[PDB]
């Protein structure tokens, strides 16, 4: 509820809405080691694991959507290989849960939630058992915090979408699938490139194909960059196309070697 | 398993506080907060003094995590701004830069108190600007929860000379009635009323309600002792209030029949038909549902009547306040 009303003037939309090409430029550095491909299959992996853990630690839906925009934003300008992917993952929940105010969440209970999580839904990819220890999660909560320069308050696309769907009256019927592709567009950068709303309505718009409801007159009364939903659109439809492609369990110890391993000290 | 490289490198470019600025032996403030300084830069290209907080504790606290979320966000002129943080690695010790303010509400009163043994144009200055800050706060959902005359800072010497900033570091003076009786959450209602009792104590330069689980006796026989104790008509839903049977236990209304805010300020020289005292009871009503906003508050013709409000509370005049000693 803090800052609700406050996007426009907000770090997130003043900082961390990037350009693409931005984007792209920065992500050349993992690509000598790693496809195209093989980039976003890591994506929608770490997206997974940390879904996983705040499942675990019984978090809301929110407080794991601004874990997942943490870890984006990490790996939007930094490599692979600067901190290790299965050390930050708990660390973004561990960051993200004090900000949203549901608690300090206890150093056995993150520590054993990383241990559980990995053994039992994760065995597939990571062999070995989680070898980190709590003070490398507060250690890597200060870098963390470094590089999304004291940015912690994110804007997430549910509660637009609550709005949206209110408005229409269409709550029962459309609500759940569009929450539902709400949460698939955090395999996507569209969470970095794009304010919450846009995607809010690509997703409702999707529900809405999908369940065959008409509502372009609601929509051609909006006031917004109509082709801009369009892109967002494009993106969602060819996520599904991905996941349908991608055998995660098949392929991700495969491209978990293909990352760029951290050089330790000479 | 971190890149070495990586790390060098950003160790290189850290910007240390201890290298920036010169804050030894300047402390200005201890508390539960942490240890407060006032600084300035080594490598000289700024002279202004800044407000330089060292948090409690180590590491990311709880307490530490919000101050640096909300404040990261929030920007404007009545409110305390953060100009940068420091993570200190090493010790993992946090530092938090803002402008220095020299002056606050408590010195600032305690100074006239003194004097005895305030002008009003200062006065609806100072309210303003705290209605002002206040309304921004509550506007974005963030409530204060502890607004006091120490909270209230007010900027020195300077290109913002005189300008208000509310800030945030055991008295029960300035908490609303609700509160006393066991109320489980804040509103903002809970700030209004703080924000009515500080500008009893601007005008008189008494705090209107003196005194010294959450139920707290002595603390509500003396706002009854200002007040007067409040009809069912009053605040209907008092009765829903946790702590009402004792309150009808241990208080009997006879026994502030002689009392009312119209009668504690004609003691210290208010009159109760001037446009100052009508807002004062607006913002003190006992009911919280029916103290006006502080956006209503703003927008009262008390701020119309002669002397207007300015952005220089002191009106370019001299200061007559001293600045802080260190600690
Ligand atoms: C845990 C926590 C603590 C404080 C804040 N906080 N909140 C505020 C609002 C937005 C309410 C005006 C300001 C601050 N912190 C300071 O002003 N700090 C400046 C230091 N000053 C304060 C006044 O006393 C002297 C030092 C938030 C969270």
């Amino acid at each position: 509820k803090a800052m609700a009303g406050n996007f426009w003037q907000s770090s997130h939309y003043l900082q961390w809405i990037l350009d693409k090409q931005d984007l792209l430029k920065e992500r050349q550095k993992d690509l000598k080691f790693l496809s195209e491909e093989e980039y976003w299959k890591l994506q929608i992996f770490f997206t997974n694991v940390i879904q996983a853990l705040g499942e675990h630690l019984k978090l809301r839906q929110q407080v794991i959507a601004t874990a997942t925009v943490y870890f984006k934003r990490f790996y939007a300008r930094y490599s692979l290989k600067s901190i290790d992917p299965v050390l930050m993952a708990p660390t973004c929940v561990f960051l993200a849960s004090k900000v949203e105010e549901f608690g300090v969440v206890s150093n056995t209970r993150l520590i054993a939630a990383a241990t559980s999580v990995l053994k039992t839904r994760f065995s597939y990819a990571f062999p070995k058992e989680f070898p980190y220890r709590m003070n490398h999660i507060l250690e890597c909560e200060f870098y963390l915090l470094e590089l999304m320069d004291c940015c912690l308050i994110v804007y997430h696309p549910y509660r637009p979408l609550l709005q949206y769907v209110q408005d229409m009256g269409q709550e029962d019927m459309l609500l759940p699938l569009a929450w539902r592709i709400v949460n698939d567009t955090y395999r996507t950068d569209l969470c970095l490139l794009y304010p919450p709303f846009m995607i809010a309505l690509a997703c409702l718009h999707v529900a809405c194909v999908v369940q065959q409801k008409d509502a372009r007159q609601w929509f051609a009364e909006l006031s917004v960059d109509m082709e801009k939903i369009l892109e967002i659109i494009r993106v969602i439809l060819k996520l599904y196309e991905q996941w349908k492609n991608f055998d995660e369990r098949k392929e991700m110890a495969t491209i978990l070697s293909k990352m760029p391993k951290p050089k330790p000290p000479p | 398993k971190m890149d070495y490289d990586f790390k060098v490198k950003l160790s290189s470019e850290r910007e240390r506080v201890e290298d920036l600025f010169e804050y030894e032996g300047c402390k200005v403030g201890r508390g539960t907060y942490g240890h407060v300084y006032k600084a300035k830069r080594k490598d000289g290209k700024d002279d202004k003094d800044y407000a330089l907080k060292q948090i409690e504790g180590t590491g990311i606290s709880m307490s530490a995590c919000r101050e640096i979320a909300l404040l990261r966000e929030l920007k404007h002129p009545n409110v305390i701004s953060l100009q940068k943080v420091f993570l200190s690695h090493a010790d993992r010790k946090v530092w938090l830069l803002f402008d220095y303010a020299e002056h606050d509400l408590w010195h600032i009163i305690k100074f006239h108190r003194a004097s005895k043994a305030l002008p009003r144009g200062m006065v609806k200055s100072l309210l303003y600007q705290i209605l002002d800050g206040i309304h921004y706060l509550h506007a974005n959902w963030v409530l204060h929860r502890d607004l006091k005359p120490a909270n209230i800072l007010v900027m020195g010497e300077g290109p913002e000379r005189g300008r208000v900033k509310i800030a945030d570091m055991v008295t029960f003076w300035y908490r609303a009635p609700e509160l006393l009786l066991g109320a489980r959450h804040y509103t903002k209602a809970i700030d209004i009323w703080a924000i009515g009792c500080i500008f009893a104590e601007l005008l008189t330069s008494e705090p209107i309600f003196h005194c010294r689980n959450p139920y707290h006796h002595d603390q509500l026989d003396r706002i009854f002792n200002v007040m007067g104790f409040p009809a069912d008509k009053d605040w209907e839903d008092i009765k829903k209030m946790p702590e009402h049977s004792t309150l009808m236990k241990d208080f009997r209304r006879n026994t502030y029949t002689n009392c009312s805010l119209i009668k504690y300020m004609e003691k210290h020289k208010v009159k109760p038909d001037s446009k100052a005292f009508h807002l004062l009871q607006k913002l003190l009503t006992m009911d919280p549902i029916k103290r006006i906003t502080s956006e209503q508050a703003m927008q009262d013709p008390y701020f119309l009547e002669d002397p207007l409000p300015t952005s220089d509370v002191f009106a370019g005049c001299q200061i007559p306040y001293p600045k802080r000693e260190f600690l």
